[PDB]
């Protein structure tokens, strides 16, 4: 059983592109090869890490379940969850964002140190995706996150990396000079993944508990 | 009732410093940025920078960085603005404004100004209290047009404001216009008062302008006679 | 800092529609705010987020923002709408708040009138005090916008010039003044002095000379 992604790539579908989610809803498939990676495949420009490896892991998935790993209206009381929208990810003429990611911003002039962990209790491999914002100028960095020494740390038993977003003025792609780089890992049943940051974190919203056999 | 109330007007010698205050009420002081804007007489608005009251962090405009310091006192909801080494070009009105407008997207994450303060006038001049020098603007056939001559009084080099000018001790009110004062490069003010009377009235009617400058306790009555 | 370009002045008859533009680089992708400032008063927000109005502002004020131009529209203009109008956008590339140059909206509720000019030479008393001031008095003009240029023997003079902003007279017409400070030696050395007043693109000039 295939997946039939249509005009959408794997990166767009798994991230929750507003133009993609309108046609996909399966559980037990076997084929996924529909559209290769495009520089316009994600609604916000950026690099998708280990893309070809993710294509192999999602091959012949026997069980698929999308679940809210971090509730939007309950996980980030000291941050704004409503302003993370952008014209590059427009839906029906209004600025939107990824259906599975959450762009956190400052609240009341502060971006407090956030620390959010999640214990895998689904008895399946949980695919967790997130992003890191690389702004186009220091003004945007100060406006959205206040701090200029921003770090994002993501630690689990299989994954451990400290990201330091760099301010880079890049060629205009999809009306964006900045970028969000996308990362992912496979959380083991019973393992804990910890997200810590003081800015630039595109936090996970929905994750995927899957099985390939 | 969101309201910003600033401190009163100040006069300062060139090279001195002045600290302007901006009291906030009607909202949480720390939840919104406080901007500062300068407007010279007859000029446009000039952004000076903003301060984050929550963290104390600042963002100065390039033109004002160095001789300009912004602070805030959260306990009394009051964001301060200190000017250093004042010069004559710093004579202007200084407003504070609150960044209460909420941004809708990260594409333009900026809190727009909504509520302004009433403004603080800062006047920078090296001049001390001085009485004016009054000179006549005599009528002539040069200033005669269609049978209506124009006389006047030149009120020059006084400080501070204001002066009052009357003609014939208040009896002559028709055709009188007293121009607004202008600030000169020396730091002193000057204005003039003109009256249009018929060219048949001179020679028989005496015209005297009465200049009163209260800050110097000076009163001048100058005769304006034809030449 | 990225620049915002506003027309210096806009004139409109009462009841008609006034349009004030704010040009900027990619301003269509930013939320423009407009402010109204009447003489002697603090600015007041009249339009925010391109086209929204705060409570208390009549529906006559509207706005639009597309491409490189943002427009503030005032329908059925009244006399009370005479003010200076400023646009404001944040420039992320500099982290600077930018104000437009400002637009002076004049509502023409009064017929046009050319200015009358009287030029007074330095008085004899002032000359004996080793001082000299030329006084240029402009009166009875409308609208209240005037440009003054000083001349000395067909030569431009920009040193020692002080001009007042036009103020209303008793007859609801405008008046302004200009002062040319000079020394008595400068006064007598030259053939003549001239005060040139520009109003609505036309000129009225008066000349005085020390030997008359
Ligand atoms: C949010 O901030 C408050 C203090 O304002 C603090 O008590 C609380 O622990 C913070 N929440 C989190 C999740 O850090």
């Amino acid at each position: 059983a295939p997946l039939q992604l249509g005009n959408c790539s794997i990166a767009g579908w798994i991230l929750g592109n507003p133009e993609c989610e309108s046609l996909f809803s399966k559980e037990s498939w076997s084929y996924i090869a529909e559209t290769p990676n495009s520089e316009n495949g994600t609604c916000y420009p950026g690099y998708f890490a280990d893309y070809e490896e993710l294509r192999e892991q999602l091959s012949s998935v026997s069980s698929f379940e999308r679940f809210e790993i971090f509730p939007k209206e309950s996980s980030w009381p000291n941050h704004t969850v409503t302003k993370g929208v952008t014209a590059s990810c427009s839906h029906n003429g209004k600025s939107s964002f990824y259906r599975n990611l959450l762009w956190l911003t400052e609240k009341n002039g502060l971006y407090p140190n956030l620390s959010k962990s999640y214990v895998n209790n689904k008895e399946k491999e949980v695919l967790v995706l997130w992003g890191v914002h690389h702004p186009s100028n220091i003004g945007d960095q100060r406006a959205i996150y206040h701090t200029e020494n921003a770090y994002v740390s993501v630690v689990s038993s299989h994954y451990s990396r400290r990201f330091t977003p760099e301010i880079a003025k890049r060629p205009k792609v999809r009306d964006q000079e900045g970028r969000i780089n996308y990362y992912w890992t496979l959380l083991e049943p019973g393992d804990t993944i910890i997200f810590e940051a003081n800015g630039n974190l595109i936090a996970p919203w929905y994750a995927f508990a899957l099985s390939r056999g | 009732q969101v309201q910003l109330v600033q401190s009163g007007a100040e006069v300062k010698k060139p090279g001195a410093s002045v600290k302007v205050s901006c009291k906030a009420s009607g909202y949480t002081f720390t939840g919104y940025y406080m901007h500062w804007v300068r407007q010279a007489p007859g000029q446009g608005l000039e952004w000076m920078g903003w301060i984050n009251p929550n963290s104390g962090g600042t963002n100065y405009a390039q033109k004002f960085q160095g001789w300009v310091t912004m602070t805030r006192d959260t306990s009394i909801s009051t964001a301060y603005m200190e000017l250093s080494r004042l010069r004559s070009d710093d004579t202007a009105v200084y407003y504070c404004a609150r960044g209460g407008l909420e941004p809708r997207s990260v594409d333009y994450y900026y809190y727009g100004m909504d509520v302004w303060g009433q403004g603080t006038t800062v006047t920078v001049s090296s001049a001390s209290t001085k009485g004016p020098s009054v000179f006549p603007l005599a009528p002539s056939s040069k200033s005669t047009s269609g049978g209506t001559a124009a006389l006047g009084c030149l009120v020059k080099d006084y400080f501070p404001e204001p002066v009052t000018v009357s003609w014939n001790s208040g009896a002559l009110t028709s055709g009188v216009h007293t121009f607004p004062a202008v600030l000169q490069s020396s730091g002193l003010y000057s204005l003039s008062s003109v009256v249009t009377v018929p060219s048949s009235s001179l020679g028989t009617q005496t015209y005297i302008c009465n200049v009163n400058h209260k800050p110097s306790n000076t009163k001048v009555d100058k005769r304006v006679e034809p030449k | 800092q990225s620049v915002l370009t506003q027309p210096p002045s806009v004139s409109v008859a009462p009841g008609q529609t006034a349009r004030i533009t704010c040009g900027g680089n990619n301003i269509g992708s930013k939320s423009v705010h407009w402010y109204q400032q009447k003489p002697g008063q603090a600015p007041v927000l009249v339009v925010y987020d391109d086209s929204d109005r705060p409570s208390g502002i009549p529906e006559r004020f509207s706005g639009s923002n597309s491409g490189n131009t943002a427009t503030l529209t005032i329908s059925r203009v009244e006399a009370g709408d005479e003010a200076d109008y400023y646009c404001q956008v944040w420039d992320s590339s500099s982290d600077h708040v930018v104000f437009g140059g400002g637009t002076k909206l004049t509502v023409l509720g009064q017929p046009k009138a050319a200015p009358s000019v009287t030029l007074f030479p330095p008085s004899s008393e002032e000359l004996q005090a080793n001082k000299a001031t030329l006084v240029c008095l402009i009166s009875d003009f409308y609208p209240g916008a005037v440009t003054v240029a000083w001349k000395a023997d067909s030569s431009p003079v920009k040193a020692g010039v002080e001009t007042t902003t036009p103020s209303k007279q008793s007859n609801n017409k405008y008046a302004a003044s200009s002062y040319l400070s000079l020394t008595p030696e400068q006064w007598k050395s030259h053939r003549s002095y001239s005060c040139q007043v520009t109003h609505e693109g036309s000129t009225v000039e008066k000349t005085v000379a020390p030997t008359e």
